[PDB]
């Protein structure tokens, strides 16, 4: 009494991973054209998203594609004769390098930071030093045209896929999300690189949202997504005079020649009241996950400068703040915050950022970078929009010690690509009907199976049918053609709603028509009849083969 | 603090008897328990990676299952080569060990 | 073949510091966490701490904080641990261990040889 | 240019040479056995 009817263009999707393409790389369109999916609830998992791995690869590839046509400082991996800067933090280094003409030499003097030098002999009169890691790999000088101001990147879908945003204002990142929306592109995501503190991010809509893969171990990074930003202003007060020398045929090396005025240390200012209010609210939100525990914030217990300090790019200069006056607090279950009196204060927390020039890029090891100096001084403002915390494991007397963390740059991108999931549309499906043979994309995803069988020409047209994109264009074409070939083999070519001669077997589903078309959505139906598609498809092609042979026999009768 | 409670502390068995060892976590909400066979003089050997999944290089006589705060490890017949101290572990927290 | 080779046994007096090393061979050093496990002679296994050799991150247990320093030398693929202010209760076999996968690092499939540290007068 | 002697410490020679070291201002003397 019920027969298999093949539908094409149903609002059904499966989880999948594709090579989404940036679009600052291709001009973006007026709006993302967001279609809110009513009555749709999807399972997100921020800690298993692929959009993060793709963004990581894109960033470690754009960065390494801007330093390729730039001067490599091979001629400067020479013995330096360095004295104290009394005309330590900085040294006045003299060296003999190679000049533009490949027969002469050149004597130069530059001021380098002590963190950029490694002694060749007992450190004290001049002492011998070389540039850090220059004898282990090549140091590439950044071209003056390299843009150190993060540019928002929009990730847009290839044909055949959709980005499912999550609009629950209090979502942490993992688990079921309702009020799911479909978008074509993401918002503008800045590739901001910062350790311990997330800078220039998006704020939480409602409150501080503690998120972690598992708040029970001491390995997973805890991301604190703030609702109100704390402003940080960082400066390098020294008035630097930049000099340059040529080290080859068109290869210009830039360095600090002298400093005008006195020598002052770089620093960052965070208002005490705003910081300690932020840490109070984060300590009360972390008390909701670790009940009856004492919550303490302390400085990092170890590691390299890139993770024990707050590392950030300020107008190209790479600062490294101590951040040990910030993370010094105790919050107990009684609700009193130990370092009190910081709610009526006018003080400032001065963090002594150090400056480094030979920056060990990412952790590639075999590739460093030289950040050229900028004449004059530098001041940068930024918004602190989140924290990266690591919890201390082991036995304890009911006290948690959340110490800053970072270094892994995926956890800096898992705090803006948290709401986005990539899915692949499955426009081809089957359902029982009484039929015998003889708006926007996914807009009806949450509608019943009888109201989504009218919006088929809208999810069908939006299938839109170097290497990273071209392979996904070819893949989308292959998937489209495989679906068309399936329809053709079944005798359904050229139709979106196709009635067949295959009877419905009650073992596939025993629901009545008023329990399917009127009460269920296409996603629930796909989740029901999924183990049986390898039987239905075979029956459909066998029935079409029988119909084709019967048709040629009838057409040869006369 | 996630205290591991492991019992029995000492299990007396001969060759071919079925051995049952229990481990009671204080907090669970995740099937992430590991079982380590430690022979005297050697560093422990992992047998049950995850609550139930078995480790390569370990014969099928070893098994276990469980969930939440209650896990069970069994041996389908003790062999002469199976004399060891067995420990349960959840994340950084180790149990007291059962001498088999 | 994945191997972890640790230094041999050592004898120290109370108050001294001991440095233990765990040469790592067979895999990419800067992609996996190394866990240092202290086995008391007959009192079980204490986790004590993990090191992340990519950026050198550490997470010392809340008991052994202030006394257990961990470092790493990637040019020779060797991890180092330092335990200061030794007491007679610190006698144990110190084991170096790694997880089978970077994604799940608690499945300590790969272990080195134990380093015996004796503390006595 | 290699300064090669017989391996009596032919099939192999004991060759001394002056090559470039890691720091681009020094040199290095080495000896290798080549066939
Ligand atoms: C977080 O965002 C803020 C604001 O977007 C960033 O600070 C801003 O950085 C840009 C680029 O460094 C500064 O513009 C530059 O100004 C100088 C002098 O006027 C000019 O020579 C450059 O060509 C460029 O226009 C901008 O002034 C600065 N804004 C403020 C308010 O200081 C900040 O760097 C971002 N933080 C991170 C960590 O990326
Ligand atoms: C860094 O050292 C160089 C010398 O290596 C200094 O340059 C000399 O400065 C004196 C100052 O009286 C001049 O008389 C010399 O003629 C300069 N020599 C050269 C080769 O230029 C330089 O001033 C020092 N700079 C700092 C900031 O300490
Ligand atoms: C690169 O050069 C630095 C500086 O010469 C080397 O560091 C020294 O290496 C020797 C090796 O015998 C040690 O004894 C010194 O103590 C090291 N000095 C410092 C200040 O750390 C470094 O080893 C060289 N790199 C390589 C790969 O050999
Ligand atoms: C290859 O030649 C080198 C010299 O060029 C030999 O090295 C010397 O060996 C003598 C043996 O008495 C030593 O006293 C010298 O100090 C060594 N010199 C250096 C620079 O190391 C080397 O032994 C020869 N090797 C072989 C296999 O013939
Ligand atoms: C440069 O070369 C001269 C050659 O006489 C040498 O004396 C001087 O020390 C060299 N400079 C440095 C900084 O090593
Ligand atoms: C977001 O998810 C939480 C999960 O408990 C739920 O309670 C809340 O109602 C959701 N919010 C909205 C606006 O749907
Ligand atoms: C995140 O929210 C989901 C909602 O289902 C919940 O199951 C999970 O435990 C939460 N995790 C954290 C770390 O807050
Ligand atoms: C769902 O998200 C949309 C996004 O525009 C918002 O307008 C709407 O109020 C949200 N609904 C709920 C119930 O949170
Ligand atoms: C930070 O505060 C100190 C207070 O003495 C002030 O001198 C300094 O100029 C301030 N720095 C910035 C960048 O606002
Ligand atoms: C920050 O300054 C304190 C001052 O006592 C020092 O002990 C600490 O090591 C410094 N931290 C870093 C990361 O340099
Ligand atoms: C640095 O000093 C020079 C010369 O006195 C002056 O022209 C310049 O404006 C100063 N720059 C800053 C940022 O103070
Ligand atoms: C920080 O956020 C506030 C929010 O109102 C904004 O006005 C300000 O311009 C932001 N500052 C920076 C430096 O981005
Ligand atoms: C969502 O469910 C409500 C239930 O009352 C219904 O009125 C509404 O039409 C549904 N929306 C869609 C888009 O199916
Ligand atoms: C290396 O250089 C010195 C410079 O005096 C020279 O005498 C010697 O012969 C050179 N070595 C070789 C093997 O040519």
């Amino acid at each position: 009494n019920l027969w298999v009817t093949v539908y094409y263009g149903v609002p059904v999707w499966k989880e999948a991973r594709t090579t989404l393409f940036c679009a600052s790389c291709v001009p973006t369109d007026p709006n993302p054209q967001e279609m809110v999916l009513g009555n749709v609830t999807e399972n997100f998992n921020m800690w298993k998203n692929d959009m993060v791995d793709q963004m990581h690869e894109d960033v470690i590839s754009l960065w390494a594609q801007s330093l390729k046509p730039c001067v490599k400082l091979t001629p400067l991996c020479v013995t330096l004769e360095c004295t104290q800067v009394n005309a330590d933090e900085m040294k006045n280094c003299s060296f003999n390098t190679t000049t533009e003409i490949r027969d002469k030499k050149q004597k130069a003097y530059a001021l380098f930071y002590r963190l950029d030098l490694v002694p060749l002999e007992r450190e004290n009169s001049a002492s011998k030093y070389i540039l850090i890691n220059c004898n282990t790999s090549a140091i590439t000088q950044a071209c003056p045209k390299v843009n150190f101001d993060p540019i928002p990147i929009h990730y847009c879908t290839p044909a055949g896929y959709a980005i499912l945003k999550c609009n629950n204002k209090t979502f942490n990142g993992t688990g079921s999300c309702n009020n799911v929306s479909t978008v074509q592109c993401t918002h503008g995501i800045k590739p901001v690189v910062s350790t311990q503190l997330l800078l220039n991010g998006s704020l939480a809509e409602e409150e501080i949202i503690i998120r972690s893969e598992n708040l029970m171990d001491n390995v997973k990074t805890i991301i604190v997504h703030l609702d109100q930003s704390v402003e940080i202003v960082c400066t390098r007060p020294n008035n630097n005079t930049v000099k340059s020398i040529r080290i080859g045929p068109g290869q210009t090396f830039y360095y600090t020649g002298d400093i005008i005025g006195n020598i002052r240390e770089a620093h960052c200012n965070i208002s005490e009241k705003k910081w300690h209010e932020m840490l109070r609210r984060v300590s009360e939100k972390l008390a909701e996950h670790f009940p009856n525990k004492t919550i303490k914030f302390t400085s990092s217990s170890g590691g390299d400068l890139e993770i024990t300090t707050h590392s950030f790019n300020c107008r190209g200069e790479f600062f490294y703040c101590n951040t040990s006056g910030l993370f010094n607090s105790t919050y107990m279950p009684n609700g009193t915050y130990m370092p009190n009196g910081t709610n009526n204060s006018n003080s400032t927390i001065i963090l002594p950022c150090r400056i480094k020039q030979i920056i060990n890029m990412w952790q590639e090891v075999g590739r460093a970078m030289y950040a050229p100096p900028i004449a004059g001084n530098i001041t940068c403002n930024s918004n602190i929009t989140g924290l990266l915390l690591v919890r201390d494991g082991g036995k304890n007397n009911n006290t948690e010690i959340f110490r800053p963390g970072g270094g892994d740059m995926r956890d800096n991108w898992r705090s803006e690509l948290y709401k986005y999931k990539v899915v692949e549309i499955k426009p081809l499906g089957v359902a029982p009907t009484r039929c015998k043979r003889r708006l926007g994309f996914l807009g009806a995803a949450g509608s019943t199976m009888g109201a989504a069988s009218i919006t088929l020409t809208v999810q069908a047209r939006q299938l839109l049918s170097g290497i990273k994109q071209l392979q996904t264009r070819v893949l989308a074409i292959e998937h489209y053609l495989k679906d068309q070939q399936l329809l053709g083999i079944w005798g359904c070519s050229g139709k979106l709603i196709c009635c067949t001669a295959v009877p419905w077997n009650s073992s596939w589903s025993n629901k009545s028509l008023t329990d399917i078309w009127d009460n269920m959505t296409w996603m629930q139906w796909d989740r029901e009849v999924s183990n049986y598609t390898g039987i239905i498809y075979r029956l459909l092609e066998d029935s079409q083969n029988q119909q084709e042979r019967n048709e040629q026999d009838l057409l040869a009768l006369d | 603090d996630i205290q591991m409670t492991q019992s029995p502390s000492s299990l007396s068995a001969s060759v071919g008897d079925r051995v049952t060892i229990t481990c009671q976590a204080s907090q669970g909400i995740s099937n992430y328990l590991n079982w380590y066979q430690q022979k005297p003089g050697k560093a422990p050997k992992l047998l049950i990676y995850d609550a139930s999944n078995l480790e390569t290089g370990v014969p099928s006589r070893f098994s276990g299952s469980g969930s939440g705060t209650d896990f069970t490890f069994t041996i389908s017949g003790l062999q002469p080569e199976d004399i060891a101290t067995y420990y349960c572990q959840k994340y950084e927290f180790f149990g007291g060990g059962t001498k088999v | 073949q994945v191997q972890l080779v640790q230094s041999g046994a050592e004898v120290k007096k109370p108050g001294a510091s001991v440095k233990v090393s765990c040469k790592a061979s067979g895999y990419s050093f800067t992609d996996y966490y190394i866990h240092w496990v202290r086995q008391a002679p007959g009192q079980g296994l204490e986790w004590m701490g993990w090191i992340n050799p990519r950026f050198g991150g550490v997470n010392y247990a809340q008991k052994f904080q202030g006394r257990v320093t961990m470092t790493r030398d990637t040019s020779i693929r060797t991890a180092h641990m330092e335990l200061s202010r030794l007491i007679s209760d610190d006698t144990a076999f110190y084991y170096c261990a790694r997880g089978r996968f970077a994604d799940s690092v608690w499945n300590l499939l790969f272990w080195g040889q134990g380093t015996l540290v004796t503390v006595s007068s």
